[PDB]
Order: C-alpha cells, then sequence, then structure tokens
C-alpha cells in the first residue's frame, strides 16, 4: 500500500481525540457529538443554543486559541427535520491545529449569530440568509449580498430548481430589461450516473 | 421454530433450513455478485462470481448453491473472497471482446459494473482473442455471440418458463457456444426476456438497436395496457421521444416478465397518429380544421338528440376517466345506450355482481391450486403471464390442467377433455372421470375465457360453467375463502367498463340504432355504417386510424396510454394507473378534456375540470376504481347462480374454438399492434 | 452521391429534406444549405475486401495506437464477409 | 409542540409588525413613484401594495408571517435607499407578460397544461 | 510542407476557402434529422 | 321522470355494513326477478361507507346513507327509491 | 420563556417563492425506484424519492431540440424513509401521492432439485 496510497497519520488522530475529549468534557451542556474522520479532522456537533458559549470557549481558552474563522456554510438535507446544518470551520494559528463546529436549525427557527465573536461571520451568515433562508437573530445588518435585488426564494435549497423560475429579456415596448417566466431552447438533460451496486462495504447501512 | 443461526461477518442471523449462503448475506443487506444467479431460475452454479470464504474452511464456495448449515460464519470482504472475486473477473475478461463503445449494454452491463466494483485494473493476457460467429434466431433479438460469457440463462429461461426447449450449448471447452445449432427461429410470447436477462451485451433488443444510452433515459414507471393482465411497465423515453419499454417488478402479476407485443407495440404507437381535428367538407372528404369548428359541429349535433338516437361503443385502449365523462355526458342527454365491443352475457345476474365477470382467486392465486380447468380459451396468446403462471405452477407445485376446447400448445402437457360443450354439460352431472377429480380437488379453479362468451349461446356457456363451479364449491371440501368460479379476460377496458355500468355487447344499438353514434376508439369494426341509418353522425374520438375513423364523420384526436394519466383494470379487479411519459403529438388532447370541452360547449357541462375531480366522480360511481394497487374480493357467488338457473339457453354444437390458434394470430390484435412495423416483421417470419 | 429534390433542396447523407410546404426553407433564401459531398456509406463500398488464410482475423484500423479498438472478426461463414463493426472493412477467408 | 419565537411570542404583536410595515409602504409609494420616474400613478402603487399583503394574508403561524414582515421590510430599505433600479420596481407589475387564461375552455384550446 | 508534405487522402479539399461569414455562402444552422411521428393521411374517397 | 340505475356501496368486514350484506343475500334474488331491466349494481370496498345512490333521468342522482342500518331498514329504503321515480 | 406554542400545521409556501402555479396544479409522487431490469444491483433501490409530473416538451424551430417550460422538471428528491418526504411534501403545500414498496419475497432454492427423482422440476440439460 506504499505508493498509490495516502498515507496515514496516527499521531495527529490520537491528538485530535484527546482534544475532543477535552472539549466534550468541559462542554457537556452543548456537545451532543465529537468524531474524528480517517484523514485526521475533527467535528463537534453541537445543540443550537450554545453556538455563542462553544464559540467563545475555542476562540478565547489557552488550551484552543482558535483565533481564525476560515469559512462558515450551511448544508441542505431535505430529509431532516431540521434540514439546515450549519457548519464552522475554525484555525488556531498558536497551536497550527482545525476544528469544525456543527449546528442545526430549521426554516423557521432562527440562529444566534456569531458576529460578536468573529467578524468574518457577518458578511458569511448574510449570504448563508440569502442562499438558504436561516435567520440569524441579533445582527447588525442582515439583507441579500449575492442574489439579485428582487429575487424571490433561496437558490442553494435543494427544492429549488437550478434554472430559476424566472428570466430577464429587454423589452423595446417599455424600453426596459423585465422578469419573464423561464422557458428553455434546450431543457438541461438529467443524467442517471448512479451505479447499481455497492461501491464501499465500509460505509453500509443496517436494514430496517 | 426450526430456524438456523448463522453469522455474515460475525453479525448472527436466523435463517430458514435450505437457505442458500447468499440468501443469508442477502437478508443482512449484502449483494454477493452473480452471473449466472437468477432468483427465478434454477442453480446452475457454473460462472463462480459468487465464490465466499466460510471462516475455519480452506475452501471457498458457490454461496448461490451452498446451504448454510447452524454455526457457519460468511466472509463477504476477506483477503481471499477478494482474491477469487479478482480472478474469476479476469478469466471472464480473458477473452470478452473491446465492444463497449459499439455495444448497447454499455452503462447498464453487470460485467462493467462488477469489474469496475470487485475486479481488477488491468490486463495480463498477452494472447489472442476468439472469435464467435453470429447466429439469427429471428427480427425480435440480435444476437452477438463474440460477447456471450455462457452463463447459461438462456437455456434454463427457455426451458423452464418459457417451455420452448430450443436453445442449448453445443460443443466441448473453450469452442463450447450457445445456441440452437441449426437456423431456427426462437419466436415465442416471451422471447425479449431473454434480451432482459442477459448479462452482457451478447443478446440485445433490434428495433432499439443503436438509438440510446441508458444513462440519458428518463424512466417513467406506467401500466401495461396491451391486454388485460395489467403488467407493470417503465418506459424510458430521451428528450420527450419514447425510447423503449422495460419490465417492472410486481410479485403478484408479471413477476419480473412481459410479453413481446408490450415490449414492441410503441415503434407503432408512434406511427399513423391522429394529430389534428377532422371534419367532412363539402365533397365528403376529412379536412383539417380547429378545436371549436369540431366541437361546436359534434355539440350541435347532439344538441338535437334525444333518448336512443345518441349511442356510444368503448374500445380496447379506454381508461375510466373518458368512461366515466363519456356516460355522464350520454346520460345528460337522458341516453342509457353505453356499449362496448366485447361481449359479455347479460342473463341472469349479468354485470350487477362483481364475481361472475373477474378472476375471483388472484392471478397469483394459481400457485395455492392443485386442479386447474381452462374451457374454451387459449391463454398462451390471450394472457402470456397468466399461461407463465400456470407453467411455474405446473412445474413447481405440480398442477394438473385440462384443457376443453381445441387442442392448442402451451407450452406444459394437459388432459384434452375434447371441444364440445356436451363435456362441460357431462361435468355437472358426474358422468365423467373428471368430475371425481374435481371433487377430490382440494383447491380446483375453473376458467372461462372471454373469448368462449362472444358466441350466440355465451350465456349457457356461462351457465354451465358456473354450475360446475358451485357444484364443486358448495359440496366438495372447499372451505369457503377459496374461490373456484373465474373468467379470464383480454381487453384492458372491459372490466373497468363493466363495473361503470356500461352494458356489454352491441346488441342494443342493433336493437334500435341511433342517428348519432360515439366511438371511443371502437377499431374493432362491430358497427358499420350499414346497420346505421342512412345519415348517421359518427364521431370517432382515438389516437390511430385504424377502422373506425375512415366512416367518421368528425374525428377528434385524443391520447395514448403513454400520454396521459389513466385508471386501468385488469381482469382480476386490481386498478392502477400510468403516468405520463409524453404529450400527444400535434393537437392531440386528454379524451376526458375533449368530453368535458364537448359538454361545455354544448350547454350540459360536468361537474369536474381537473383530474382528481373526475376520480372523485369515478369513486362515486363505484369506490374500487380509485384505490391502486389493491385487490377487492367478491362474494355473492350463490346469489348469481341462483339467478342464472333461471333463463335455459340451448347450446349450440359448434366447438369451442379460439381466434387465436398459432403464433402469427397473436401479433396483430388492435391499432397500436397493427400500425407496428415490428409486429409486421414478426408476422412475416414467422409466416415464412 | 448526393442527390437532389423536386424542390431543388441537397438531401443529407443521413436523408433530411426539408418538405415543399414546409415554412422552414426560408432560411435558406439568399443563403445556401451546407452538406457534406463525401459519403461514408458510398467510400466505404469502395474498398476492396482482404482476403486472409485463418479463421479468425483482428483489426486495429490501421496505425496501432492512432485506430480503433482491436477487434477480432470470425470467418466461418463463407456465404457473407466478415465485416469490422468499428472501421467497417470487411475480410474473407481464402479457403 | 413548543417553538422558539423569532419576535412575536403570538399573533397579536405579529398583526402589529403587519401594521407597521403596510403604513411604512403606504407612506413610501408616493416618493417611490416621483423618484424612480415611474409611469403609474401613486393610486396604482397602493393598489399593489395592498394587494400583495391581500395576497399573503391566509397565514396564522407568527414564526412565518414574522419572516413575511421581516422580508417586507428588507424590500422597504431596499427602496427607501436607491439600491432597485426601474425595473427592480416595475418587475411587481407584470406589463409585458401575455394574459393567462383561466377558464378550462381556452386552457384546452391552447395547450396541455392543467 | 516544401520539406514534409502532408498526408494525401481523397476527401481533404483541393480548394481552401476563408471565413464566410456575412456572405451568401454563410454557414445556415439546420436539423439533420427526419420526421418522428407519422401522421395519418385520410382516404381521399367519400364514405357512400 | 323515472328511475335509471341503483348503486349499492358496501364494505365486506365492517359491523356497519352487515345489514346490507344480510339485506342482499336474503332478498338480493327476488329484488332482481321483480326488475329485471333495472341495473342494480353491487359494489364492494375495503372500509367504504354503506351508502345508495339512485340515478334517475338527465342525470338526477340522489344518495341515502345506509349505515348502521337492519335489512328491514335498507329494504324500505330500496322500496322508496323503487316507488319514488323523481 | 423562550418557547411559544405553535398549534398550527406546518406551511411555508408563502416564503419559498416559487409561483402559485407551480404548487396548486403540480403532483409529487413518492416512491421508492424500481430496479433496472437490465441489472441484478439493488443499491438503487434503496432511498425514498420524491418527483414530479412531466410537462409538454416541444421541438425547436431551429435545431430541433427538446425544449421545455417546466422548471420542475429535472427535479428529483432523495429521503430516506417515506415519512419524511410525506412531511416535505406537506410542508411545501405540494398535493402527493404514495406508492409502497414493493421488495422480493423469498424463494426456495434447490440445486437438489434439478435432479429430481419424479418431479417435474429436473433439467433437460446443464
Ligand atoms: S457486454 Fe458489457 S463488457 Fe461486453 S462489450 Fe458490451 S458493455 Fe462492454
Ligand atoms: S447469450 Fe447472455 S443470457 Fe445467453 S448464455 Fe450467453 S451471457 Fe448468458
Ligand atoms: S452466481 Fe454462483 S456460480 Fe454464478
Ligand atoms: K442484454
Ligand atoms: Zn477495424
Amino acid at each position: 500500500t506504499r505508493p498509490t496510497v495516502r498515507p496515514r497519520n496516527d499521531v495527529a488522530h490520537k491528538q485530535l481525540s484527546a482534544f475532543g475529549e477535552y472539549v466534550a468534557e468541559i462542554l457537556p451542556k452543548y456537545v451532543q457529538q465529537v468524531q474524528v474522520s480517517c484523514f485526521s479532522e475533527l467535528e463537534i456537533c453541537i445543540h443550537p443554543d450554545g453556538v455563542i458559549p462553544v464559540l467563545t470557549f475555542l476562540r478565547d481558552h489557552s488550551n484552543a486559541q482558535f483565533k481564525s474563522l476560515a469559512d462558515l456554510t450551511a448544508v441542505d438535507i431535505p430529509t431532516r427535520q431540521n434540514r439546515f446544518e450549519i457548519v464552522y470551520n475554525l484555525l488556531s494559528l498558536r497551536f497550527n491545529s482545525r476544528i469544525r463546529v456543527k449546528t442545526y436549525t430549521d426554516e423557521l427557527t432562527p440562529v444566534e449569530s456569531s458576529v460578536s465573536v468573529y467578524k468574518a461571520a457577518n458578511w458569511y451568515e448574510r449570504e448563508i440568509w440569502d442562499m438558504f433562508g436561516v435567520f440569524f437573530a441579533n445582527h447588525p445588518d442582515l439583507r441579500r449580498i449575492l442574489t439579485d435585488y428582487g429575487f424571490e426564494g433561496h437558490p442553494f435549497r435543494k427544492d429549488f430548481p437550478l434554472s430559476g423560475y424566472v428570466e430577464l429579456r429587454y423589452d423595446d415596448e417599455v424600453k426596459r430589461v423585465v422578469a419573464e417566466p423561464v422557458e428553455l431552447a434546450q431543457e438541461f438533460r438529467k443524467f442517471d450516473l448512479n451505479s447499481p451496486w455497492e461501491a464501499f462495504p465500509a460505509y453500509r447501512q443496517p436494514p430496517e | 421454530s426450526n430456524l438456523i443461526e448463522v453469522f455474515v461477518d460475525g453479525q448472527s442471523v436466523m435463517v430458514e433450513p435450505g437457505t442458500t449462503v447468499l440468501q443469508a448475506c442477502e437478508k443482512v443487506g449484502m449483494q454477493i455478485p452473480r452471473f449466472c444467479y437468477h432468483e427465478r431460475l434454477s442453480v446452475a452454479g457454473n460462472c463462480r462470481m459468487c465464490l465466499v470464504e466460510i471462516e475455519k474452511a480452506p475452501k471457498v464456495v458457490a454461496a448461490c448453491a451452498m446451504p448454510v448449515m447452524k454455526g457457519w460464519n460468511i466472509l463477504t470482504n476477506s483477503e481471499k473472497t477478494k482474491k477469487a472475486r479478482e480472478g474469476v473477473m479476469e478469466f471472464l475478461l480473458a477473452n470478452h471482446p473491446l465492444d463497449c463503445p459499439i455495444c448497447d449494454q454499455g452503462g447498464e452491463c453487470d460485467l462493467q459494473d462488477q469489474s469496475m466494483m470487485f475486479g481488477s485494473d488491468r490486463s495480463r493476457f498477452l494472447e489472442g482473442k476468439r472469435a464467435v460467429e453470429d447466429k439469427n434466431i429471428g427480427p425480435l433479438v440480435k444476437t452477438i455471440m463474440t460477447r456471450c460469457i455462457q452463463c447459461t440463462r438462456c437455456i434454463r429461461f427457455a426451458s423452464e418458463i418459457a417451455g420452448v426447449d430450443d436453445l442449448g450449448t453445443t460443443g466441448r471447452g473453450n469452442d463450447m457456444q450457445v445456441g440452437t445449432y441449426i437456423e431456427k427461429m426462437f419466436m415465442s410470447e416471451l422471447s425479449g426476456n431473454i434480451i432482459d436477462i442477459c448479462p452482457v451485451g451478447a443478446l440485445t433488443s433490434k428495433p432499439y438497436a443503436f438509438t440510446a444510452r441508458p444513462w440519458e433515459t428518463r424512466k417513467t414507471e406506467s401500466i401495461d395496457v396491451m391486454d388485460a393482465v395489467g403488467s407493470n411497465i417503465v418506459v424510458s423515453t430521451r428528450t420527450g421521444e419514447v425510447m423503449r419499454i422495460l419490465p417492472r417488478m410486481h410479485e403478484d402479476i408479471n413477476e419480473e416478465w412481459i410479453s413481446d407485443k408490450t415490449r414492441f407495440a410503441y415503434d407503432g404507437l408512434k406511427r399513423q397518429r391522429l394529430t389534428e381535428p377532422m371534419v367532412r367538407n363539402e365533397k365528403g372528404l376529412l379536412t383539417h380544421t380547429t378545436w371549436e369548428d369540431a366541437l361546436s359541429r359534434v355539440a350541435g349535433m347532439l344538441q338535437s338528440c334525444q333518448g336512443n338516437d345518441v349511442a356510444a361503443i368503448a374500445g380496447g385502449l379506454v381508461d375510466a376517466e373518458a368512461l366515466i365523462a363519456l356516460k355522464d355526458l350520454l346520460n345528460r342527454v337522458d341516453s342509457d345506450t353505453l356499449c362496448t365491443e366485447e361481449v359479455f352475457p347479460t342473463a341472469g345476474a349479468g354485470t350487477d355482481l362483481r364475481s361472475n365477470y373477474l378472476l375471483n382467486t388472484t392471478i397469483a392465486g394459481v400457485e395455492e391450486a392443485d386442479v386447474v380447468l381452462l374451457v374454451g380459451t387459449n391463454p398462451r396468446f390471450e394472457a402470456p403471464l397468466f399461461n407463465a403462471r400456470i407453467r411455474k405452477s405446473w412445474l413447481h407445485n405440480d398442477l394438473k390442467v385440462a384443457l376443453i376446447g381445441s387442442p392448442v400448445d402451451l407450452t406444459y402437457r394437459y388432459d384434452h377433455l375434447g371441444d364440445s360443450p356436451k363435456i362441460l354439460q357431462d361435468i355437472a352431472s358426474g358422468s365423467h372421470p373428471f368430475s371425481q377429480v374435481l371433487q377430490e380437488a382440494k383447491k380446483p379453479m375453473v376458467v372461462l375465457g372471454s373469448s368462449a362468451l362472444q358466441r350466440n349461446d355465451g350465456a349457457a356457456i356461462l351457465a354451465a360453467v358456473s354450475n360446475i363451479a358451485q357444484k364443486i364449491r358448495t359440496s366438495s371440501g372447499v372451505t369457503g375463502d377459496w374461490k373456484v368460479m373465474n373468467i379470464l379476460h383480454r381487453i384492458a377496458s372491459q372490466v373497468a367498463a363493466l363495473d361503470l355500468g356500461y352494458k356489454p355487447g352491441v346488441e342494443a344499438i342493433r336493437k334500435n340504432p341511433p342517428k348519432m353514434l360515439f366511438l371511443l376508439g371502437a377499431d374493432g369494426g362491430c358497427v358499420t355504417r350499414q346497420d346505421l341509418p342512412k345519415d348517421c353522425f359518427i364521431v370517432y374520438q382515438g389516437h390511430h386510424g385504424d377502422v373506425g375513423a375512415p366512416i367518421a364523420d368528425v374525428i377528434l384526436p385524443g391520447a395514448a396510454y403513454t400520454e396521459k394519466s389513466a385508471t386501468y383494470v385488469n381482469t382480476e379487479g386490481r386498478a392502477q394507473q400510468t403516468k405520463v411519459a409524453v404529450m400527444p403529438p400535434g393537437l392531440a388532447r386528454e379524451d376526458w378534456k375533449i368530453i368535458r370541452a364537448l359538454s361545455e360547449i354544448a350547454g350540459m357541462t360536468l361537474p369536474y375540470d381537473t383530474l382528481d375531480q373526475v376520480r372523485n366522480r369515478l369513486e362515486e360511481v363505484s369506490p374500487n376504481l380509485v384505490r391502486y394497487d389493491d385487490v377487492e374480493g367478491a362474494n355473492y357467488f350463490q346469489q348469481a347462480s341462483e339467478l342464472s338457473k333461471l333463463v335455459n339457453q340451448q347450446l349450440l354444437a359448434d366447438p369451442l374454438v379460439p381466434p387465436q390458434l398459432t403464433i402469427k394470430d397473436f401479433y396483430m390484435t388492435d391499432s397500436i399492434s397493427r400500425a407496428s412495423q415490428t409486429m409486421a416483421k414478426c408476422v412475416k417470419a414467422v409466416t415464412e | 452521391g448526393v442527390r437532389t429534390s423536386p424542390t431543388g433542396e441537397k438531401v443529407t447523407h443521413t436523408g433530411q429534406v426539408y418538405d415543399d410546404e414546409d415554412y422552414r426553407r426560408v432560411r435558406f433564401v439568399g443563403r445556401q444549405k451546407e452538406v457534406n459531398e463525401n459519403f461514408a456509406i458510398d467510400l466505404i463500398a469502395e474498398q476492396p475486401v482482404s482476403q486472409v488464410g485463418s479463421r479468425v482475423i483482428s483489426c486495429d484500423g490501421g496505425g496501432g495506437a492512432l485506430g480503433h479498438p482491436r477487434v477480432y472478426i470470425n470467418l466461418d461463414k463463407e456465404t457473407k464477409t466478415g465485416t469490422c463493426g468499428y472501421c467497417g472493412l470487411q475480410f474473407r477467408q481464402q479457403h | 409542540t413548543s417553538v422558539k419565537p423569532i419576535f412575536s411570542r403570538d399573533m397579536n404583536e405579529a398583526k402589529r409588525r403587519v401594521r407597521e410595515l403596510y403604513r411604512a409602504w403606504y407612506r413610501e409609494v408616493p416618493n417611490t413613484v416621483h423618484l424612480f420616474q415611474l409611469d403609474i400613478s401613486v393610486k396604482q402603487g397602493r393598489d399593489k401594495v395592498r394587494e400583495m399583503f391581500k395576497k399573503n394574508a391566509h397565514v396564522t403561524d407568527p414564526r412565518v408571517v414574522d419572516l413575511l414582515v421581516i422580508k417586507g421590510k428588507m424590500e422597504l430599505e431596499e427602496t427607501i435607499n436607491v439600491w432597485k433600479q426601474r425595473t427592480h420596481v416595475m418587475r411587481f407589475f407584470h406589463e409585458t407578460e401575455a394574459p393567462r387564461p383561466k377558464d378550462f375552455l381556452s386552457k384546452f384550446y391552447v395547450g396541455h397544461d392543467p | 510542407p516544401t520539406v514534409k508534405p502532408p498526408t494525401a487522402r481523397k476527401f481533404i479539399w483541393t480548394n481552401h476557402k476563408f471565413n464566410l461569414s456575412g456572405t451568401p455562402q454563410q454557414y445556415v444552422p439546420y436539423s439533420t434529422t427526419r420526421k418522428k411521428i407519422q401522421e395519418w393521411v385520410p382516404p381521399s374517397t367519400p364514405y357512400k | 321522470l323515472g328511475l335509471r340505475e341503483i348503486r349499492i356501496h358496501l364494505c365486506q368486514r365492517s359491523p356497519g355494513s352487515q345489514g346490507v350484506r344480510d339485506f342482499i343475500e336474503k332478498r338480493y334474488v327476488e329484488l332482481k326477478k321483480a326488475n329485471p331491466d333495472l341495473p342494480i349494481l353491487i359494489r364492494e370496498c375495503s372500509d367504504v361507507q354503506p351508502k345508495l345512490w339512485a340515478r334517475y333521468a338527465f342525470g338526477q342522482e340522489k344518495n341515502v346513507s345506509l349505515n348502521n342500518f337492519s335489512a328491514d331498514q335498507v329494504t324500505r329504503a330500496l322500496e322508496n327509491v323503487l316507488s319514488s321515480k323523481a | 420563556t423562550q418557547l411559544i406554542t405553535v398549534d398550527e400545521k406546518l406551511d411555508i409556501t408563502t416564503l419559498t417563492g416559487v409561483p402559485e402555479e407551480h404548487i396548486k396544479t403540480r403532483k409529487a409522487r413518492i416512491f421508492v425506484p424500481a430496479r433496472n431490469n437490465m441489472q441484478s444491483g439493488v443499491n438503487n433501490t434503496k432511498k425514498w424519492k420524491m418527483e414530479f409530473d412531466t410537462r409538454e416538451r416541444w421541438e425547436n424551430p431551429l435545431m430541433g431540440w427538446a425544449s421545455t417550460a417546466d422548471p420542475l422538471s429535472n427535479l428529483v428528491l432523495t429521503f430516506s424513509t417515506k415519512e419524511d418526504a410525506i412531511a416535505f411534501a406537506e410542508k411545501n403545500g405540494w398535493s402527493y401521492d404514495v406508492e409502497e414498496r414493493k421488495v422480493p419475497k423469498p424463494k426456495s432454492k434447490s440445486y437438489g432439485a434439478n435432479f429430481s427423482w419424479n418431479k417435474r422440476t429436473r433439467v433437460s440439460t446443464k
């Protein structure tokens, strides 16, 4: 398994497991799950009410010092009743490490904003509200950031179609750019590329 | 309990005795690769792909044929199981041709898929491959035997299910080939299933050849309407054009097979279509016109008619929604002359009770029977999958089959009692040995064909068969939940029409002819312009111009079964719905929408606007038409027996002859099949 | 081997030609309809059949890695030649 | 069944927020008409505002109508400042769009759409 | 090509043509497929 | 104007349809003997309510609920339907 | 109390931005997809899928491509269980129909049945 297989890191896996135990034991009020992946990445899944305390602890603790917020993302998984999974990626320059903090919310429940901890969260969760419709309570200035000014609907949700519901064209009668119901000269062709055979037995789900 | 305990990857599972290693691994969600094993075929065990390792045992076993004993641990992902899989895949791909871009199995090939999943990634073969001479087995199946892997599903299917025994293996060693050894056409009613079960591209569909690729086809699950079995199919389209038809899986109807007419009628579905409303001009020729003109002319002629001056005939490919729309429209003008082309006797109980015009047991209830009597029908061609079920029960359950009628070929051995109805009279009188056999039967089953009821003495035949059924069911050892009387239908629209209250047969029209006739796809030619009065206004509504369209005055283009969501009832009373695959071509519309618009123009608007309100009205007329994929029971056999004993119709001397005696008569039945070039090729192949 | 129509329109090698009453011929008015004058079905018909003395033959299209994947053709039938599925070249056994 | 509120605990404060948003839109409609040089009158703009509020008036969940008030507030702030152009303001009025038939007969005449 | 001439093939153009955009010899797109659905031609004789 | 058809919907196993079942099994033969040209469509269903539809001329329709009835009650209802003709 | 009580049905149709005629006139279908009969693998029949009815596709006048006006033509959603799909369809205001999952019933497989002494299940060849 030498030339064509990715070498495995075990010291980092042990250190990340120990730090996951450390965090999940310091904060039992919000932490629900702690896992470490195959490629040595630590994910801490927490309750949505403890977004501010967990992030402030990870930012300010002497043994954490996660001073950088790299990326803030939402993921749309429609089969869950809390379909939106909000993911914080943090970087610690003191210990040269990275962590992942995950929480959940649905369409109608707001999430506490983390601008008071990290200042990149302003534009990041403004984009999250724009694309997934997740409201962030106690935000300084929450509006749209990437979509059109009159756009209706959140495009990164999975029930939103690839091509939207409206399209723009210039009309000479009103001398203006107008929005009309979408009609495609060629329909986007859907491809069924999924193999009917199981690829990875290690990820096999148990039957009902 | 008799269950034993085995372990799959250390996980305990209780299995029945006689279970194989493959089924035990399937019980926990692990699918061992196969190339020759099929769950509906006998076990051959020659591909050796399923070689799994049992722990504490220095030999891999074939999981498709090895039974499990207690305490066994199966290692589905161990090192030597993977080594065996890689070796067998290498041997399978050693002599395979490099034909993947030019072969129709690409993208849906089992060999490609479990070579990518379980095999190696490169080839050590430094020799030359073999080449096999291609064969000709008919205009339906394209044969390229260089791609064959000698899995022998061909012979097992053709011998155990189709019952033909024409395919075989000739040769020895690497020169062994699969074929018929002579220039013989493997022409059966179940030939395309050998295309379905071939794991490689060795057998392919000739009409489908070189047309599409499997990843780009959109799949729509629908119901076949080509016969009254009610087979579930998947229509695969591509950019709004119907490409091919595959079977769906339904364990109680058509388990994974379909007939050849179902598989190859689509090329006629895309020919000879009606795409625009037509009216007669002043020279008497059908010219194109708009929807408004044709609807206004039909409504204006309908407004002057009242009573028995307007009638309607229903064809063989008509949905329940159009039937109830036409019934409501004609009832708004106070007319009850709604007829079907297929004749059913109304003497006695008639179409009131559902027990005397249904396949009362089940399609899947033939597995539980022990003695089956078929009267005056050829089930091989009227309902091929019903005959497949009878053959399966004959093979595995050791069924006893006897037939009254012409000695046709049924792909199993039966007892030909004769072809006279006096034998039916003699069975109920106890003067026959088969009467004693029926009395000794624990689960008897008497099947009467719909084609035997088309005769002038059909009511007497039905009365005699029901007399036999009620003599057996009341007296002999039948519990009461077992239904003996059965009727096999051959028209997809017949049961839905009989449930909604249509009068079977066109005798009502022939009694008092109307001055305005509606034809809903009635292409059987039962009523022509000679029977009708001198100036009759005939309105035809359908998708194909075959028989009724030249004699019509207004032609209203309808939709086919692949172009609308529709409700169809099969011969056992089960209701099913067909989804929309494509849209009707040109100016053609949905049938009930046409009838509703015609009602709106005439000022007699029906109280439904969308499809769901039409189905609500359908539930109002009969509640079993809106419960899909459910079979409802039908009691009150004694009441129908008591009612049928009143009028004593005299039996005739004519022998019971089915209309479909050979394979030649099977292909061309209705307007869809008659417009198919593939059916013409099949008829030309079987006649030469 | 191009062919013309009663309209005066050239017919492509796939058999396409616009109808006489079709309105879509207006796109070629003042312009031209582009067709390929080299019909591959007529061009591959001029290649002579190759006679070989073996039961099977191998075809790669010529050029090795610059051709099609190598296939093997059986020559057991005497009534017909063996056509390659990729390049369309046909072969005949000498005996 | 207990859920976390957004702004309104029950329906009364939500109705107050709807009332305030309608008052703000009704006040701003003349300035929006004047500043954007629209071809409509003030009455047509106020009728469009009332039409949107009436279209959106069948909801009984406090959180849903809180989100609706929030999105309306974003639209109002988007219009008070000159961030929308004339096309974004006029996109509420479908002038170039063809009139869609509604009865059964015309839909039957024009196509297969139910 | 005075030193290493290209391979001669029978289908290669013997006359090179420049960009014909905006000319009467410009390329006009069209569909190369035939008709999919065949219509029913009514009979030319009266029903009498 | 006049009656055209009668529809009797019922369930095979529900106790609310037991009166309709008893009425069918005891009196349907003589009912059909009395009215040979009248379509009396008996339709079973898995969980439907007992119902009695009656269609008249020009599409007029009437509905009677037979829920939790006895044989005599549905017999009197059928006599009323046969004698009404309106 | 920071937790209010809402006893109404969950409905989010006023927030999704979908036009109303793509809500009230569309029929969602919830089903487990059938196994492709050309293959013996069953990995594609594990998850529930919700899709929509097929609308009109016509031919482009220029190139003959397939043109459509239905934005929901390629919308296929995946759900782990049936109730999640039902709740998602009911939350979004789509009228839906549900088809039950069809599983293959177990068979009785015996290699020794091919060589029976007196039964019809003998194989004529092998
Ligand atoms: S049968 Fe399968 S492996 Fe063989 S050429 Fe066809 S796609 Fe390739
Ligand atoms: S042609 Fe196909 S099904 Fe028949 S034996 Fe060969 S691989 Fe098996
Ligand atoms: S699947 Fe068992 S040997 Fe082929
Ligand atoms: K195949
Ligand atoms: Zn070649």
